């Protein structure tokens, strides 16, 4: 049917007649209240940012304009190679950043000694002299690093691994704890090993149990944090790092998600520098190299080549005995019962992996969180395992 | 917003869910009584000759889009300036719609003969 | 010492006899003027020039800016090798002389013959049987540019990078004539086109379609004279395949 | 026309986002691509008026 | 394929220590060169 | 650290006749909105305080001149000289004067330079670049628990994700769980998935920031990382709070080898968000929330137990909740009483929340049509077709 | 300041630049340096106002051949590899013994052979043995890899093994080695097998630095690369 | 200072120099078709008052369609010989560009370069590179092709219309075109191109034999009459072989020897079918 358009008499009646009585000042009213928000929002102002003032008393002003006026700014760049200088070339290829690169010779307080390949140097606006080296710092602070002496996991806190922990045992602890036997057998001691398997099977966590029980300090390098921002210089990071490796008594080097660093210019770089620092580096060093990625074959040929990577070492998946002895390690830090049949959980999850399995302790609680007891029964387990496991 | 398609059935359906899209209209090709009235709206510029009866040029356009008869229109204006006239005849909208509407169809009859 | 060396750009447009539309290369673009005693007549849309520095002014015009691949492919020596290293191919080495060479040396026979010179030619045969080196011995006795290609070496994965090659392959031998373009393995390129969709072979179209227009479409040839080989001549698409 | 010379002889006056007007003196804003600065506010224009993400010369 | 003949000829020419070559070292290097055609 | 935000009015809907309840509680509301501006107005008009320091700031402030580049303090050395980069991305040596907090600098502040001979003059704490600001929720979606029909289970759980913690989270560590760093809503569009977004934005008491996914992805090579490092870095600012990354698909993709530059530069950003979110602590009180309606083809990464615990899933409303949703949508309507609305329930289809609001909105449409607003069922029943566009018959029967 | 000279082009010669800041120029003179090496992608330190090339540098590196150290002494006396003697008397008298008497070669009037073609089962040892090879020859050595070549799409031959025998004349003596059999749709191993067969062919005939392929199987056989010149001799 | 419009233009035009010279002379028959064409792309441009008076839209938008070798290409360069409107020339296989979005920006900004110039004529050649038949995409790269399709459509034919702006498009495989590009007020007229028929043979043979040499009474009208599909490319082919010929046994004067050693020559079609499937 050919459906008519309302009239301005149909637009008008339908504004009215089934109208409530209060339509008028209701909708006024919220207009009026939304025109009062606008005006409060636009007239409350902003307040003073506090810029960095420091309390006075603590202001050198007069020195500040001796410094202004004295004192001068440097850029600081990515120092490249050294053009073979022997004091009749002292100019070197250097990068500031996103601008340019130029080839720039030194300021006379500064000696070539003091310069190499790869720091970040302080140089001057005027002729781009090197004015100072600028060594990066080393600081656990920054970057994200070993940032550990002594890590807290034994291997209590570990299950499900024991012909793999049984075998890092045969990598590490033999030879740490055991050299006279490699002395007097003439063999070179392990000089790499490759953790190779699926994610949450346990590679990081198995590395700081041993790095806990081997009584060396564990050594954190996640890939994706030099692949970003803090990429370049990460080289001479690393350096630094095995160079306080070589201070410290013995360090365990692990690099987590290495498959972020082994799969590359900087990273080529720094796996080269690895090539100094372990080639170079005397294979007999208790500093020894973890490797552990999700990819196995993405590691470089050259890296696992012999003399470098002597072993592989394969994680798979939790078995049922391994599966309810992660389930034992996870539920002693839990409130629940005395009369939780793990075994009967660890049946229940097959092919999980154990971060599934935090997962599923985690979720377990969630559900006993659900019906506000104070003790996960296992009636709860049951349905976190249907929920997790299952997808 | 308004958007138009000829495939609506390849859209996202994130994208044809309604609240974001209510009111899928269809432009289906137009029917006779259409076709005859888009006819008489782009003939109305035509210096069209007593005796054209456009619902013949309507029928003769089964299933013919909106733009096939606006081509039809300009087809049999070409026929009338081909002949340097002013003029178009019924047989000059017949002979547009033959063009115009002229499609290759199954040569091979044993191919056509297929289904029964 | 007393240079100044120079910005480089391509010209846009001729706004009049005097003001042109310069972009400089990765860069801002000017509206400049030129250089007192200059061929204006030369200064087209798309020409790479020179300009000052400061005033920006058009010093001097460029050769157009070669591909790295195209520079590759045009820099590498035929190693000058005569025709009598060919051996047993008489009458087609005659006709490849023919058809390509003629129009090289004397093309106002064939303009009072009344025919208009060959664009090229195929050589098809089993692989190992000479097509390369009689094509290489073609363009030694021309003593001109020659442009040596193998078709399988142009198809990339970024999709409309192929297309633009054959395009700068083309632009080149326009700008360096006369020029003889080898494209050899043709069969990777001009291999029939179908409908069946897949996307590499989608491509291989497009490929052959530009190769198509770059040879015998709207722009003419005018001394490139293109020789192509192939082991597999049945398989060739019939566009290319036509005369 | 000599007004006009005059006035086309001074520089062209950067565009701006203003992040937000710091204080009754100070205005952060932001101009493509040299950076974020922190501006002040000449005689002539109001801090009030100035509200954030509106565009400014500077 | 008659190139590498005439190459693997030479070859064989210092196989057994020449500065020439001889017809029964042509004939075994086109030997050589058909069983690496076949 | 400061508190949150997202400052929203009063729920009001107590009543929703018009029976003048509305009209005494709106004028109440606008009663103190007028009490609000009178009183901060009326202080603005004597509010007689300035200069005090002066000359020591006056000289402060000719040592910073004018103007004065913000850039980002990006390490420090010796207490003199720092190493800041401009906005530009060039960093340079620079010396830091005496009047600067010492405390405050600290990697990633920004921090004020000298326009010439740059030096660090003062430590921005607010810098907050227009898209994060932008970003941050500050009037609160109008939407309400009380207007989502069904998914009380998916509501449960977004609450015990999102509002336990920040509320009396002693269960959590009572029973030595974490809590869940992060929850991810998943499900068929149009299913209540932005919604209960809203509503949780709504109830909530931490600073709520929703995006895009899409607006993460920025031209310039760095700026995606460093707008996510940005968005995160307000989150922990004004903890607690919860950052909503809508539409996650938009980056959360199969990660795959980058050859372009967008692409690499598309994974860095990604690499970027996961690094953040492993970065905060699950006791930290920082919580992301992301929809999506492919699952399937997300990052299994993004989606690890370590990362993502949580996955609540949206099915397709049931019977009761199609029912729940149309009482929620025909509430404001007046319906007329021969409608059953059971009828379009009963139709075995794919209605989602969505469907059914357009099929109310078509079904008051027709109602219109015909000059009426009652709202019959014949309106429904034409509205449900209207709106439904588009098994051969018999094979399953 | 260090520019990458984009190319040379003649006018007398006249060359454009591409700054390290981005920016294109135009060398009506060549600076203060000579003129005929001056490759395209010479790196030069340009003068940072007048923009003309005061000296010129040595290059930096070309992506892959940085990230390939290019290792020079493989540490092999012959007595690591073990039980293969006919095989390395093979190899000394396949690269080496023409390379010390490439005179008598000469003499006889023909060229010398250009690669050696190598099979065996998967773990047989070739990689060790062209180790041992380029150890007894002292030469520098080169490396390529046939699993590592069919991934890698598009380049393997475009920009990385071209740029490998580039790098293997400025560092000569070296031999350049491709191990593993590779597949010696479908059509980027076409490429592969292409740019071998004219890049083998096209380069320097006196074949100071040498090639070596180890191959996996003898059942997959390219007659235009199994040939004289490119890989003449069979271990 | 302001710019004419869009001076700063990616896409060159044709210029004087580069305009071709082949006339409607060279092109031997298509009386029907040169007409089709010129009725949309030449007449409106010169009287459009012929147009107006009628008061029917001129047809905007042609395609050539047919067998490789007809003449397509070679009208379009005829028509831009023979014009005075603002000619630019572009393939298909050009528009298909490496970057993302490239493409459809491409389309734009010619599209866009002939509305802000005089009545203009857009030539696509090989139309079937970009505006093959639409389907469900499932790659990046087959996504960006249809972009650039519809880009072209919505150019067309789109919400802001164009005016004095005629697209002459050609291709091989008018079938494999997608419908909506194959619509009146887009490709109003879709002229089909076979291959020459008798007279139309015997016109490409005198129009080719023009400028060459006197054949010595040979039966060019029975070398016409033989019943042969071949085009107009074969016709200049055969031309030209016996020109070939002629030079190669050096008689400047061809005659029916060298002239049937061309015929043959050219269209060989040898079967080389094994029987069975015959
Ligand atoms: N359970 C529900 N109760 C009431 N209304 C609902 C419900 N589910 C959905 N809706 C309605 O659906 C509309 C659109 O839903 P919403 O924006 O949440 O979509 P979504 O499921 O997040 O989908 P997408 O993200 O794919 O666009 C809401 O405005 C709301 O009115
Ligand atoms: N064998 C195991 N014993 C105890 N816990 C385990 C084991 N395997 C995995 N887990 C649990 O998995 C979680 C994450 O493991 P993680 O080491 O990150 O995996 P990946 O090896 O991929 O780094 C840890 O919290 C740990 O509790
Ligand atoms: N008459 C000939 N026919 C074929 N090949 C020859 C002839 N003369 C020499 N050759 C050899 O052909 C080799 C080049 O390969 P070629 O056969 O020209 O390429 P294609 O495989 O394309 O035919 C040269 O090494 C040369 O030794
Ligand atoms: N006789 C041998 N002496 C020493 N190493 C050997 C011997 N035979 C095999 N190998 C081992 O075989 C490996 C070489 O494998 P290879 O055949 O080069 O693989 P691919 O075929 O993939 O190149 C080396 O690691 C080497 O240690
Ligand atoms: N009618 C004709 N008159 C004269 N020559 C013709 C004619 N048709 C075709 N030709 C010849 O064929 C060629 C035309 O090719 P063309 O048909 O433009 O290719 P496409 O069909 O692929 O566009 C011209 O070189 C011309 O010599
Ligand atoms: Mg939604
Ligand atoms: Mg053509």
């Amino acid at each position: 049917k050919p459906i008519r358009a309302l009239d301005e008499g149909d637009i008008a009646l339908l504004k009215t007649y089934g109208q409530s009585t209060y339509s008028r000042q209701i909708k006024q009213v919220e207009d009026d209240i939304q025109q009062l928000l606008k005006k409060i929002n636009e007239l409350t102002g902003i307040k003073e940012s506090d810029t960095g003032l420091a309390p006075p008393a603590l202001w050198d002003l007069a020195a500040d304009k001796q410094t202004l006026q004295s004192e001068q700014p440097l850029q600081v760049a990515r120092c490249t190679k050294i053009i073979n200088a022997d004091s009749e070339d002292p100019k070197y290829i250097i990068n500031v950043k996103q601008f340019a690169k130029f080839v720039v010779d030194l300021s006379d307080q500064v000696a070539p000694t003091d310069i190499e390949e790869g720091m970040r140097v302080g140089v001057d606006r005027n002729k781009y002299q090197i004015h100072i080296p600028l060594p990066p710092k080393i600081d656990p602070t920054v970057t994200m690093m070993q940032v550990e002496e002594k890590p807290d996991v034994t291997y209590s806190d570990v299950g499900g691994c024991k012909e793999q922990i049984e075998k890092l045992r045969e990598v590490v602890e033999t030879p740490l704890l055991h050299p006279e036997r490699f002395v007097n057998l003439g063999i070179e001691p392990p000089k790499g090993v490759l953790l190779f398997g699926p994610p949450g099977t346990g590679k990081t966590l198995c590395a700081r149990a041993v790095a806990n029980r081997t009584d060396a300090c564990f050594i954190r390098v996640i890939g994706s944090e030099l692949v970003q921002k803090y990429v370049g210089e990460g080289a001479r990071m690393v350096r630094e790092l095995f160079e306080m490796a070589r201070t410290k008594k013995a360090c365990l080097i692990f690099f987590d998600e290495i498959d972020a660093i082994g799969g590359d210019n900087e990273v080529q770089r720094t796996m080269l520098e690895l090539i100094n620092q372990l080639d170079g580096f005397d294979p007999r060093g208790n500093i020894k190299v973890l490797m552990a990625t999700n990819r196995p074959d993405t590691l470089d040929p050259a890296l696992m080549r012999p003399g470098r990577l002597d072993r592989k070492i394969e994680f798979s998946l939790p078995d049922l005995e391994g599966r309810t002895h992660i389930f034992k390690i996870h539920a002693r830090s839990m409130s629940v019962e005395r009369d939780i049949r793990f075994e009967l959980l660890a049946r229940l999850c097959p092919n999980s992996t154990g971060a599934e399995i935090r997962s599923v302790c985690t979720e377990a609680g969630m559900f006993a969180i659900r019906a506000r007891r104070k003790i996960a029964t296992e009636k709860d387990f049951l349905e976190a395992v249907n929920k997790v496991i299952k997808s | 917003v308004i958007m138009a398609t000829n495939r609506i059935d390849i859209l996202d359906s994130a994208l044809l869910r309604p609240g974001r899209i209510d009111r899928k209209i269809e432009f289906p090709p137009p029917n006779e009584e259409a076709r005859l009235d888009i006819l008489k709206i782009h003939s109305r510029k035509m210096n069209l000759t007593r005796g054209i009866n456009l619902r013949k040029i309507a029928e003769l356009m089964p299933g013919a889009s909106g733009a096939e008869v606006k081509g039809v229109c300009t087809e049999a204006g070409m026929y009338a300036l081909r002949e340097r006239r002013v003029h178009v005849t019924q047989e000059d909208f017949e002979m547009a719609v033959a063009k115009v509407m002229q499609k290759d169809s199954e040569k091979n009859m044993s191919i056509k003969k297929l289904w029964k | 010492l007393q240079s100044v060396g120079q910005i480089v750009g391509e010209v846009l447009k001729q706004l009049t006899e005097e003001k042109f539309i310069v972009k400089a290369t990765n860069g801002p673009r000017y509206v400049v003027g030129c250089r007192r005693q200059l061929d204006k007549s030369k200064l087209k849309p798309g020409t790479r020039v020179a300009l000052d520095m400061t005033t920006l002014t058009i010093m001097r015009y460029l050769p157009r800016e070669v591909d790295p691949l195209v520079y590759n492919m045009s820099h590498e020596d035929p190693g000058n090798v005569s025709y009598s290293e060919i051996g047993g191919l008489s009458e087609q080495i005659r006709e490849l002389r023919e058809v390509i060479e003629l129009p090289l040396t004397n093309p106002e026979l064939f303009q009072r013959v009344g025919i208009i010179p060959p664009k090229g030619c195929l050589l098809y045969g089993p692989p190992g049987t000479g097509k390369t080196l009689l094509a290489r011995a073609v363009a030694s006795q021309l003593d001109c540019n020659f442009l040596k290609v193998v078709s399988s070496s142009i198809v990339d994965k970024y999709i409309g990078e192929s297309a633009r090659l054959i395009r700068e392959m083309f632009n080149y031998a326009r700008d360096h004539q006369p020029c003889i373009i080898f494209m050899d393995e043709i069969d990777a390129i001009g291999g029939r086109r179908f409908s069946e969709g897949t996307s590499a072979d989608r491509e291989i179209q497009r490929t052959l379609m530009e190769l198509l227009n770059q040879m015998d479409g709207f722009d003419t040839l005018h001394r490139v004279k293109m020789i192509m080989a192939t082991n597999r001549p049945d398989t060739l698409d019939p566009a290319l395949l036509r005369p | 026309l000599r007004e006009e010379l005059q006035l086309l002889q001074e520089q062209g006056s950067y565009v701006g986002e203003v992040v937000r007007a710091m204080d009754k003196k100070k205005v952060l804003v932001k101009v493509h691509p040299e950076g974020k600065f922190v501006v002040d506010v000449d005689k002539n224009i109001d801090i009030n008026d100035v509200t954030p993400n509106c565009r400014v010369a500077l | 394929d008659l190139r590498n003949v005439c190459t693997e000829a030479g070859m064989f020419a210092i196989r057994a220590d020449h500065d020439f070559v001889v017809q029964e070292d042509f004939m075994k290097a086109v030997r050589k060169v058909a069983d690496s055609k076949k | 650290t400061k508190g949150p935000d997202a400052a929203s009015k009063l729920p009001l809907v107590t009543p929703h006749t018009q029976c003048r309840l509305k009209l005494l509680k709106l004028e109440r509301i606008k009663d103190y909105l007028l009490m609000e501006e009178e009183f901060i107005r009326n202080q603005e008009q004597m509010k007689p305080l300035e200069e005090k320091q002066e000359e020591e700031r006056s000289k402060v402030d000719d040592l910073r001149g004018t103007p004065m580049s913000v850039g980002t303090l990006e390490e420090i050395i010796d207490d003199n000289h720092a190493i800041v980069s401009t906005s530009v991305g060039s960093e340079h040596y620079v010396s830091i004067l005496s009047f600067v907090d010492k405390d405050l600098l600290e990697p990633g502040c920004s921090v004020l330079l000298n326009h010439k001979v740059h030096a660090v003059i003062g430590v921005l704490m607010d810098d907050t670049d227009p898209l994060v600001t932008v970003m941050k929720v500050e009037k609160a979606p109008q939407e309400t628990y009380a207007d989502i029909g069904g998914l009380d289970n998916q509501i449960q759980e977004i609450k015990e994700s999102v509002e336990l913690p920040l509320t009396h989270p002693e269960y959590y560590e009572e029973m030595g769980i974490k809590p869940p760093k992060g929850v991810i809503l998943y499900g068929p569009p149009g299913t209540g998935k932005t919604l209960l977004a809203k509503a949780v934005a709504n109830q909530t008491s931490a600073t709520f920031l929703r995006v895009v996914g899409s607006e993460l992805i920025q031209k310039y090579l760095g700026d995606g990382p460093k707008l996510v490092r940005e968005l995160f870095r307000v989150a922990e600012e004004h903890a607690p709070s919860i950052v909503f990354i809508d539409e996650i698909d938009a980056i959360g993709t199969k990660r795959y080898d980058s050859n372009s530059g967008g692409e690499r530069e598309i994974q860095r950003t990604m690499l970027e968000l996961l690094n953040q979110l492993d970065g905060f602590d699950s006791r930290g009180d920082v919580k992301v929330i992301m929809a999506t309606n492919r699952i399937e083809t997300l990052d299994p990464a993004l989606i690890r137990p370590g990362r993502i615990d949580r996955k609540i899933e949206f099915p397709l409303p049931d019977e009761k909740t199609k029912k729940r949703i149309f009482q929620i949508h025909t509430s404001r309507m007046t319906l007329a009483d021969d409608v059953t609305l059971d009828d379009l329930i009963m139709a075995k289809d794919d209605l989602s929340g969505a469907d059914i609001k357009a099929i109310c909105t078509e079904a008051g449409l027709m109602a219109l049509r015909e000059r009426r607003m009652k709202v019959t069922n014949e309106d429904f029943k034409k509205s449900k077709e209207n709106v439904l566009y588009k098994t051969p018959e018999g094979l399953y029967l | 300041l260090v520019s990458n000279v984009i190319e040379l082009l003649d006018v007398g010669k006249c060359a454009v630049i591409k700054t390290s800041t981005r920016q294109t120029y135009f060398l009506p003179v060549i600076g203060l340096v000579d003129a005929e090496k001056l490759k395209p992608g010479d790196l030069v330190g340009v003068n940072k106002d007048s923009y003309l090339i005061l000296e010129t540098l040595p290059t930096e590196y070309d992506s892959r051949v940085k990230a390939m150290e290019v290792d020079e002494r493989p540490t092999e006396q012959y007595s690591d590899i073990g039980g293969l003697d006919k095989q390395i008397q093979e190899l000394v008298e396949a690269i080496v013994l023409p390379m010390n008497h490439k005179e008598k070669f000469e003499n006889l009037g023909i060229q010398p052979p250009k690669g050696v073609l190598m099979y065996g089962p998967p773990g047989t040892g070739k990689t060790l043995l062209a180790r041992a090879c380029a150890a007894q020859t002292k030469a520098t050595f080169l490396k390529l890899a046939g699993p590592q070549l069919v991934q890698m799409f598009i380049g393997d031959g475009a920009k990385l093994v071209r740029d490998a025998f580039a790098l293997a004349k400025e560092k000569a003596p070296s031999i350049i080695f491709i191990d593993e059999l590779d597949a010696i749709g479908d059509r980027e191993v076409q490429r592969t097998m292409l740019e071998l067969l004219n890049q083998l062919d096209g380069f320097q005939p006196n074949t100071q630095v040498k090639v070596i392929a180890a191959t996996n199987r003898v059942d997959i056989l390219d007659p235009a690369l199994l040939r004289s010149g490119r890989l003449d001799r069979k271990i | 200072d302001v710019l004419p419009p869009e001076a700063d233009s990616s896409i060159m035009m044709l210029t004087s120099d580069q305009k071709p010279d082949v006339m409607y002379a060279d092109i031997g028959g298509m009386d029907i078709q040169k007409q089709e064409v010129r009725e949309a792309v030449e007449l409106p441009l010169t009287h459009f008052e012929l147009y107006k008076q009628i008061g029917i839209d001129p047809p905007r938008g042609v395609l050539m369609y047919g067998p490789p070798g007809c003449g397509k290409t070679m009208l379009a360069k005829a028509v831009a010989h023979h014009t005075t409107a603002a000619f630019i020339r572009v393939v298909g296989s050009e528009f298909v560009q490496k970057y993302l979005g490239e493409g459809p920006r491409m389309v734009r900004d010619v599209f866009r370069l002939a509305k802000e110039n005089a009545p203009a004529i857009i030539f696509i050649d090989e139309i079937d590179a970009i505006a093959t038949k639409r389907f469900d995409a499932q790659t990046g790269a087959d996504r960006e092709v249809q972009r650039i399709l519809l880009e072209l459509l919505n150019q067309m034919d789109g919400f802001d219309q164009n005016v004095n702006v005629k697209v002459i498009m050609a291709t091989n495989r008018a079938d494999t075109l997608d419908p909506a590009l194959l619509r009146p007020g887009r490709l109003d007229r879709k002229i089909e191109f076979p291959l020459p028929d008798r007279r139309q043979k015997r016109l490409i043979f005198s129009t080719i034999t023009s400028k060459m040499n006197l054949s010595e009474e040979v039966d060019l009208e029975d070398y016409v009459a033989r019943p042969d599909k071949i085009s107009g490319a074969d016709i200049n082919s055969i031309c030209q072989e016996s020109g070939m010929l002629a030079v190669r046994e050096n008689r400047y004067i061809v005659l029916a020897k060298d002239f049937e050693k061309a015929y043959k020559t050219v269209i060989k079609k040898d079967e080389q079918e094994h029987e069975f499937y015959k």
